[PDB]
């Protein structure tokens, strides 16, 4: 609920935006052999640890 | 002073201000660019005319 | 598992949970058109409550 009108109307959040499982952010997108896929690029601690 | 103290934290203040058109886009954008809006101020005189 | 665990007292025993099973607890529905309505800060509901 955002707000009520004195009309006894009722303002909800779908009525103002569209709510989505989305993520956080939509800068990165990866993929494999073209077919859309993700991953874990994986680094190595400065004393390895071979 | 109060009023001096939030007149500066109002006037002198760097904002972040998204991008045109930045991610996520429609399909389509030819157009991203960062967008600048309030930045800090630089001399005795900005603080001057607060 | 607990169940099945102690339908073989012959190799397996005192199979037991170590921590703690569920209780009761007391759930306080805020109705929050309702709040907005009488005029109340859900703030101080809140606030007052914890």
């Amino acid at each position: 609920l955002l707000k009520v009108n004195q009309d006894g109307s009722r303002v909800l959040l779908r009525d103002v935006a569209k709510i989505e499982l989305g993520g956080e952010n939509y800068d990165i997108i990866a993929e494999f052999n073209g077919q859309p896929a993700s991953g874990l690029g994986i680094k190595l601690a400065t004393g390895a640890n071979a | 002073p109060v009023d001096v103290i939030t007149a500066i934290k109002a006037q002198n203040a760097q904002v972040a201000a998204g991008q045109l058109g930045g991610t996520p886009p429609v399909k389509g954008q030819q157009l991203n660019a960062s967008i600048i809006a309030q930045t800090r101020l630089t001399s005795t005189e900005e603080f001057g005319k607060i | 598992l607990l169940a099945e665990a102690a339908k073989h007292p012959d190799m397996l025993t005192s199979v037991r949970p170590n921590g703690l099973e569920d209780t009761p607890q007391f759930k306080i529905d805020i109705d929050q058109e309702k709040a907005q309505a009488l005029g109340v800060s859900i703030n101080d509901i809140n606030t007052t409550l914890g």
